[PDB]
């Protein structure tokens, strides 16, 4: 097949509210996503948007029947090799198709290697199947365009970007979608240069995703992993009519508490914590407990921390957050919540300090 | 100019490269074939740490390479004189492009160094290469690029300043036995070559969220961030845990170290939020007393003099002492005396267990039992 | 219990004479082995200098 | 001599790391000078920068047996005239060589004048002496470079600075080192734009300085001289 | 006398810890003197062999 | 709506002028405490769920 194709017609698209569970507390409390939808992991350098993608691979792409595709656009070859052997040494390799355009290679390869993965995924889609497509860093697809742009004789634009940035990005992101004949579910890692979320390249991508999970350095440097920012992550699927009133209401209450906690940080920083109203100290305590409980031990991060992984179901996380918010765990210390599974494991860890 | 080995020619990094330092060998382990950024402000001990990494390979069959880009010529002569002082120079190649020399030589210096490191890699040997300032290479390339009228981007760097460092550091690799056989026409059998890199980056005012520092944090397999506040307070090497990481993790350590260290770096990231929040007062005063006792005596413990490397045996029992709670009985001002005494104690009494742990990864329930029998017989006789 | 007082007065002063003995014996030994390490180091740094 | 020259080759550099004894207690204690080093001088005004300069010009001539060169790069003419008079009546004028390219001059003058003083100090060095070279503002050397670069039409770099900024600085700062036959030490007045130690010009200069002495209005208001501040002064 | 024995006993341990650390400190002082002197004198051997 | 909304602008204007005190609200006087706690209620009143639009009678009734 030719790697240059037109996106499916508006008449062919399909829409699917079928929620998809991932055993990650923050992702499927705050930003749940659906079969056939697009997910993006936004983050600077070194904040955990590849570990998260490998855990999603573990939790979805082993427990899923159809084929799967992995495109490595402009990333480390070490990690492509590690992934290739992790697959092969567990016999799931023969249901995954790999394409690699890693960072060694000159700009043409990094520029066109995304369309190849998309072409394979589109072939599997048209056969009537449903497919998983993981793209390891889609930011390298436009950076490789910025490198080439000036030599193609095109005047520079806002921050040195090619003038065709939004079209280069749209003509790709538009063919990765589910349709009536079959569906593509995708996860895309989206690097953010200089941690600047208003840079043109991240900014023009948010419009192309249904679930956006925004990782941040000011959280990872607290040791809290996955370093997801709940005041910036979001999903199209977070409606009362889609996830039910109780899930929705828990998520909104969690955002409300964490936001009220952000508003207090300047007065806490100037005047110290003792000037707070007697109920704002309680907001601060529950906000810090919620910040801890959003942390989870992944199965792929055992190599980093020793501690074993945990899988937390949705039914089991909204219960725990509803508990923390309603005040029924105010007697535990903060550290009782750091890096545990469900709420019972926190109630236990408190015994052992 | 070359393209690194492809995805199927690599191998996973599985062998440790000991620096001398308690801090990095235990929190930020480095393995043969890894790339590990040293990043920090100016006058923070970056070069100290890098040439202390070189000096230590003096006796472990790793060839070392030191590339100085844009440095002062007198400082380079001083570095060479120190390498010669400690006997390391016979084992190092020194490539130098001083601050005076044309920007093209500074731009091309680290590729000339990787071309010399790859000689040992492709023959099934191990090498270690240190790019002294990859900030000054980026500056020299920005100059070469603006003099050719190319439209600049963020911070006036060219569009492809990522590709510059990308095609360089992607050559530090570990290659499997079949690649060595194929390259060497069958001369060498059953050996895997490697090339470890330690690029050095310089940040203005502690900004790790600038353009180029973050371009390179994105290419390497970890970073050691040296913070100037820790460095001024005397905590040296000023390794800031919670910003420093190793992306290969424990897989690059000896078994003993891999067990003893564990989550220590996330432990100190916890501690360093908690001690900044609890700037006024505390709760569970007894519990946080024995926490910010050890969560603070760790920081007092990991500081180490310059040009004093200590073998894995010596670092291992020290991390045992710290991690298993034996230091709850000691005041901060005593820690350095405590270690200075312990490392001599075990050179007198338990002399052969040191030889035994130096050879092997060495972990057994026998070893943990014997390593408590080491503590107790000393703890009672300082 | 007059002589229980006498007993304790004998015992604890015996024990002082013992502990304040071994403390100083132990510190003397520490000083001995520190001045041993001093030679082991000084005569080894000489080799470095002549090789240089 | 031609003012354009190559820096000392690697095998000419002095194989040792000595110190320069200025004879001023604050400097010698808190911020020693390396023989052949660079030294920043961050004082403001009213604190006695020029009397410190004269004290060094004197001591390095009398106690050691060196000479000195003072290169005025783009600074007020008034200061230069009253400095020339403050020296002539303290008898140090017989021991210093002066070269002046003040603000009134065209950009081409203010650019190269730093090299003239330097190539005179290099002559005194070849004679086996220990020299001391004062640059009255290195920031104005950088700015003259930026002006000339704009005149030539080259593309603007990081904050408007010339693209060749670090090379233009290194080709100066690299010619003043110790050497198997002599040495040039340097005391360079520095000025930091917008008080920003991150601006590319300060950031580029600080890579070359060894010591750094900060003068203080306060220590002078106490009537204590020299007005060096021991807590902000530093030496590596 | 029981009470004053209690007191004057621990007196000796209070003294003993001070007289332990004093001799340890002196051991370290003699250490540094040994090292610095051996270094300073081996440097003469280096310089003379080189100049020769 | 023109008649009734004229009081909401003033309620929220006085609230915006007093909002800086919300963090020391305990020390405030009961005269301004009532304005500060009225602005919060008329702000909580303007919240509304998606796809649930209000006819002008319902809006007028609630603003009244
Ligand atoms: N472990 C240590 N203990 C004590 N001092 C140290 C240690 N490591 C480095 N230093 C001191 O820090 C000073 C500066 O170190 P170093 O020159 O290595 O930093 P740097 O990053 O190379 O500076 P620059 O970036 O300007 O080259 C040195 O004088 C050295 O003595
Ligand atoms: N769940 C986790 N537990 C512990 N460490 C984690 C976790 N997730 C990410 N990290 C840390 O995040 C660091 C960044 O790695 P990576 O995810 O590869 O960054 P990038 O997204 O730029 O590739 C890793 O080296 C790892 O230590
Ligand atoms: N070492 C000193 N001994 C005595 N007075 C001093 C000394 N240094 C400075 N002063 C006083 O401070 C003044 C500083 O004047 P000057 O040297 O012209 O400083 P600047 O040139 O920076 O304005 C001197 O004229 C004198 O009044
Ligand atoms: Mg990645
Ligand atoms: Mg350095």
């Amino acid at each position: 097949w030719a790697i240059h194709r037109a996106a499916p017609s508006y008449e062919e698209l399909s829409n699917s509210q079928e929620l998809l569970e991932t055993g990650i507390k923050v992702i499927d409390l705050m930003a749940p996503f659906a079969k056939g939808g697009k997910v993006g992991l936004f983050g600077g350098a070194g904040v955990g948007k590849t570990v998260n993608m490998m855990e999603l691979i573990r939790n979805i792409a082993i427990e899923h029947s159809g084929y799967s595709v992995f495109a490595g656009v402009g990333e480390r070859t070490r990690e492509g090799n590690d992934f290739y052997h992790e697959m092969t040494d567990s016999n799931v390799i023969d249901k995954v198709s790999l394409v690699y355009g890693q960072m060694n290679e000159p700009p043409g390869n990094r520029l066109r290697v995304a369309l190849t993965g998309l072409t394979m995924a589109e072939k599997f889609r048209d056969e009537g199947r449903d497919v998983l497509l993981f793209v390891d860093n889609i930011y390298r697809y436009t950076l490789a365009g910025t490198e080439v742009s000036a030599l193609l004789g095109r005047m520079p634009s806002a921050v040195g970007y090619q003038p065709t940035l939004a079209e280069e990005m749209g003509v790709l992101q538009e063919r990765i979608t589910s349709t009536k004949t079959g569906s593509i579910t995708s996860v895309q890692a989206v690097y953010v240069p200089a941690d600047d979320l208003t840079d043109p390249s991240p900014a023009t991508t948010f419009a192309h995703l249904d679930a956006t999970v925004v990782l941040s350095r000011q959280i990872a440097s607290l040791g809290i992993y996955p370093a997801v920012d709940p005041l910036d992550s979001t999903s199209r699927q977070l409606d009362p009519l889609v996830v039910g009133q109780e899930h929705y209401d828990t998520a909104r209450g969690v955002q409300s508490i964490l936001q009220r906690y952000q508003e207090l940080k300047d007065i806490i920083a100037i005047l110290g914590m003792d000037e707070l109203s007697e109920e704002d100290k309680l907001v601060v305590a529950r906000a810090r407990k919620i910040q801890r409980f959003l942390s989870q031990p992944f199965f792929v991060a055992e190599v980093f921390t020793g501690s074993p992984g945990k899988y937390v179901s949705l039914k089991d996380t909204i219960r725990g957050f509803k508990g923390i918010m309603e005040g029924e765990y105010d007697h535990l210390p903060e550290q009782a919540f750091y890096m545990v599974g469900s709420i019972e494991e926190a109630v236990e860890k408190a015994k052992k300090l | 100019e070359a393209i690194a080995p492809g995805v199927i020619e690599r191998q996973s990094v599985d062998q440790p490269v000991q620096t001398g330092y308690k801090a990095v060998d235990s929190m930020i382990p480095i393995g043969r074939g890894q790339r590990e950024l040293i990043i920090g402000d100016r006058q923070t001990g970056k070069t100290a740490l890098a040439i202390d990494a070189i000096i230590n390979q003096r006796d472990s069959g790793i060839k070392c390479i030191y590339v100085a880009i844009g440095q002062k010529a007198s400082t380079i002569s001083n570095v060479v004189r120190k390498l010669e002082e400690h006997g390391a120079l016979a084992n190092t190649i020194v490539v130098v492009a001083t601050a005076s020399e044309s920007a093209a030589l500074q731009y091309l210096a680290p590729y000339a160094g990787c071309a010399m490191g790859e000689y040992f890699r492709d023959r099934g040997e191990d090498a270690l290469i240190i790019y002294d300032d990859l900030s000054k290479q980026a500056v020299a390339y920005r100059q070469i690029s603006l003099l050719l009228r190319r439209p600049p981007g963020r911070e006036a760097f060219p569009g492809d300043v990522f590709y510059l460092h990308s095609r360089l550091l992607e050559r530090a690799a570990r290659v499997n036995a079949e690649y060595v056989e194929a390259f060497t026409k069958g001369e060498v059998k059953g050996k895997t070559g490697s090339l470890t890199a330690l690029p050095i980056i310089e940040t203005q005012a502690g900004d790790v969220s600038a353009f180029v520092p973050t371009n390179v944090i994105s290419i390497t397999d970890g970073q050691i961030f040296l913070e100037t506040n820790l460095f001024n307070a005397g905590i040296r090497p000023a390794v800031n845990p919670g910003i420093s990481v190793s992306r290969v993790g424990g897989a690059a350590q000896t078994k003993i170290m891999k067990k003893l260290s564990g989550g220590i770096r996330t432990a100190l990231a916890q501690y360093r939020e908690l001690a900044a929040f609890s700037q006024f007062a505390s709760d569970l005063d007894d519990a946080t007393r024995k926490q910010l006792d050890h969560g603070q005596k760790v920081t007092e413990l990991l500081k180490q003099k310059q040009y004093a490397p200590m073998s894995v045996a010596q670092q291992s029992l020290v991390l045992f002492a710290a991690e298993r709670g034996y230091l709850a009985d000691v005041e901060l001002s005593k820690i350095g005396s405590f270690e200075a005494a312990l490392l001599a104690y075990v050179d007198r009494d338990h002399a052969p267990l040191m030889q035994e742990i130096n050879q092997t990864g060495g972990y057994n329930d026998e070893i943990e039992g014997k390593l408590k029998g080491i503590l107790d017989s000393f703890k009672a006789t300082q | 219990d007059l002589d229980l007082a006498k007993a304790s007065a004998t015992d604890q002063l015996k024990k002082a004479k013992a502990e304040a003995q071994v403390i100083i014996e132990q510190a003397n030994k520490r000083r001995s082995q520190i001045l041993d390490e001093a030679k082991a180091e000084a005569e080894q740094e000489r080799t470095k200098i002549v090789a240089q």
